[PDB]
């Protein structure tokens, strides 16, 4: 009939890593590869909720272009290392982690003081390096819940970090040809997805699709 | 499948000798009763021969000792 | 005179408009020359060539 | 033709392009910012490259 | 040939004294017959179509 | 008759089978190159841009 | 028709014989996909004459190139025509203008 | 943060019989363009409609011919019938009949009245009879479908087309001619980041605008099930 559409039968999830997958849907009705891929890419990029480091306050630092003695990197690359810090907050919409460390070596995410409501995804994530056995790095890291990417230039003691709220690190889609038995112009949608580790890529695809399908509920003829 | 044949050319150091070895092995698989030494992943015998050459399982010397073994074996196996 | 007639039809006298991608819905980053050209179908049809 | 024009347009720099002067964790962040419309392809920026 | 001679001995099928020399549509061409002209020689008898 | 099964047979006979594509004038040897065919629905050969 | 032409389109379409051009002016007495019948004006009639021009249009014949040659009337019924007016369009003409 | 405001179909401004403006409101940040382009791409490709697929004109054998007393070739009549806009209620195929004699334009208002069939532009000219003894009589097969199905796809699909004189028309079934969408700011009580999506919609008159929005959103929601499940 005229209301029944080709829905995908071959769903091939290829897990390239713990946080990197290639989903493939085939066959799609012609043009639905771009419809579904772009709607999901756009939701995964801009509307997926999550938690992110929004700002940090370091003791001896007053502005981003300052320097701290004993730490290897400048404060710019410390903010960059905190930007990629994945985090899962269970019960709250805002927490303040505390990071105190002294000595020589890497200050990893495992050195962040353990809160009950907060879980660090990658504890071996390097934040900075202490170099001289007398310097201590101590900072207050504000983790906040939001959605999408919110840069710091739009939000201007404390040093603002670009808030990577959504767990997606990369989302790409590719629509190639698919053929079904005297139907030859169909779509095949390949979604290459990478998350930051807080959720796996297939759950993030399911969550984006749930967000879209819940947006559509006022018009769907159940 | 097979996109670039460069890895088989390193084993059989010539591109011209590679074609001859691979066609000999591919004809063994195609019209002889020989089974591939690699998992045949829906490949044609030319590509299977190339994939065997690129794994060191087939070269001109291996094909020669295999045919000499079969020849002496079957010439000896009759009374 | 072309720009005066574009102005009369309430069009940009630049000849270039803002286009959107049909597949993603987002703007092409520069204005695109859109207009009307007289196209012709030549007698080199691929049915006769193949 | 088209490939070198696309690669040239992609690798050029504008002076005050949108998202100028931010510091990116890598090329994936640059792609996220370009695709979500928060940075221009020509924004001169500071990226951690391995 | 002796093999097809035996073939027609088993199944008794006569051989055609005529061969099909028909006019066919060229392959790939699909059209509509819009006109048919029959030119007959003097002394040849016109068929029902002519 | 072009039954539906001869297209499956055709998709498996062309699978790893290259074809040579030639444009005249063949001024040098890159005027003949071999390609793996992808069966398309047109009447026109689809050439890769880079070649 | 071309939206952007040069003005040589009418000359090209009329000076080729692909159109049906009015030999004498009159009124379209009967128009039909295969013929146009013009009742010639009394001003252009010779004495001892019916004063009727009949234009039989070429319908779906093949050119030397196996293309289609087909004439379609431009005029409507009862419409006044002048001498030299295009009455039927040929292949690739639109109201007497060359439309390629 | 984790909960979104969901749009609802607020307003249908029917500008014309064939032009409408649907408003969806309120939309969160970024969802105006997501929903706008998804709905535009579905409305523009996937809507069902009725199209003329076959015509049997009484005396004609093929379309490269002329009827006597009719000003247009049969091919031009078939091109005029290709653009005939019909909405058929409760069927997926109907056969309309057009009989018309005498000098004048044969329009879509001259098609004989079926009860479950509505012609939305009755002034649509099909042909011109230029002779008082001329007459035309045709059997027009209207059929419901989706997309664009040329007759070339349909000739040698068997269809028991023994009659010479039944002419196939290419069927463009989509009722939607043009979709534009615009994302404006909404005037909601507390928030300022909420959008609204206006979908300007040109049709041939044979689909309700709200019904087409419902249908496109249903197509989206049924295509999203493979991702909501993702096994």
């Amino acid at each position: 009939s005229v209301t029944e559409f080709l829905k995908p039968r071959l769903v091939d999830i290829e897990q390239v890593s713990s946080t990197h997958a290639k989903v493939t849907l085939e066959p799609l009705e012609r043009g639905f590869g771009h419809t579904l891929g772009n709607a999901l890419r756009r939701i995964l990029l801009s509307s997926m909720p999550g938690c992110a480091v929004t700002e940090v306050e370091i003791d001896g630092v007053l502005h981003e272009y300052s320097t701290k003695e004993g730490v290897q990197e400048d404060i710019l690359e410390i903010l960059l290392n905190l930007k990629g810090l994945a985090v899962r907050v269970q019960g709250k919409d805002e927490v303040i982690l505390t990071l105190n460390k002294s000595g020589i070596g890497p200050v990893t995410a495992a050195d962040i003081t353990h809160d009950g409501d907060v879980e660090i995804v990658k504890p071996q994530h390097v934040i900075c390096h202490l170099t001289d056995e007398n310097a201590s790095i101590s900072m207050r890291i504000k983790v906040q819940r939001g959605r999408g990417y919110v840069p710091a230039s739009t939000r201007i003691g404390r040093l603002l970090v670009d808030a990577c709220y959504s767990p997606v690190e990369r989302i790409a889609y590719n629509v190639e040809a698919a053929r079904v038995e005297q139907r030859t112009d169909l779509d095949k949608l390949v979604i290459e997805m990478e998350t930051n580790g807080t959720i796996d890529p297939e759950e993030a695809i399911r969550r984006a699709a749930t967000i879209l399908a819940e947006q559509l509920e006022a018009f769907v003829d159940l | 499948a097979r996109v670039t044949v460069q890895d088989a050319v390193e084993k059989i150091g010539n591109r011209f000798d590679l074609v001859l070895v691979a066609a000999r092995r591919a004809r063994q698989m195609q019209v002889g009763g020989k089974d591939p030494l690699v998992p045949e992943e829906n490949d044609k015998t030319t590509v299977i021969a190339l994939r065997e050459i690129e794994e060191g399982l087939i070269n001109n010397q291996i094909l020669d000792v295999r045919e000499r073994q079969e020849q002496q074996e079957q010439e000896a196996a009759e009374l | 005179e072309i720009k005066e007639l574009l102005k009369l039809g309430d069009l940009p006298t630049s000849g270039q408009i803002r286009l959107y991608d049909g597949r993603t819905g987002e703007q092409f980053e520069r204005p695109v020359t859109v207009g009307y050209m007289y196209m012709l179908k030549l007698n080199h049809l691929v049915d006769d060539k193949m | 033709q088209d490939v070198v024009l696309g690669l040239y347009y992609m690798t050029r720099d504008c002076v005050n392009a949108k998202g100028e002067g931010m510091v990116l964790t890598g090329p994936k962040e640059a792609e996220r910012l370009y695709r979500s419309g928060l940075a221009s392809l020509h924004a001169r920026v500071k990226v951690r490259i391995t | 040939t002796p093999e097809e001679k035996l073939l027609r001995a088993i199944f008794g099928e006569k051989a055609s004294d005529v061969k099909d020399s028909s006019l066919r549509v060229p392959n790939g061409v699909s059209g509509t017959v819009i006109d048919v002209q029959v030119f007959t020689r003097d002394g040849v008898e016109k068929d029902k179509r002519a | 008759r072009e039954e539906a099964v001869v297209w499956d047979i055709l998709d498996e006979v062309i699978r790893e089978h290259p074809v040579l594509l030639n444009r005249a004038p063949t001024l040098h040897r890159l005027g003949i190159q071999a390609f793996e065919p992808v069966l398309i629905e047109g009447k026109a050969i689809q050439l890769h841009p880079l070649v | 028709k071309p939206l952007v032409g040069t003005g040589m389109e009418r000359a090209v379409a009329v000076d080729s014989g692909v159109t049906a051009v009015a030999k004498r002016g009159g009124v379209v007495q009967y128009v039909d996909a295969s013929r146009i019948v013009i009742k010639v004006n009394e001003d252009e009639m010779y004495p001892g004459e019916a004063g009727i021009d009949i234009y039989n249009l070429t319908k779906y014949t093949r050119s030397n190139q196996n293309t289609c040659i087909n004439q379609m009337p431009c005029v409507s019924l009862g419409e006044p025509v002048e001498r030299g007016d295009v009455l039927a369009d040929g292949p690739s003409t639109d109201l007497g203008e060359l439309a390629l």
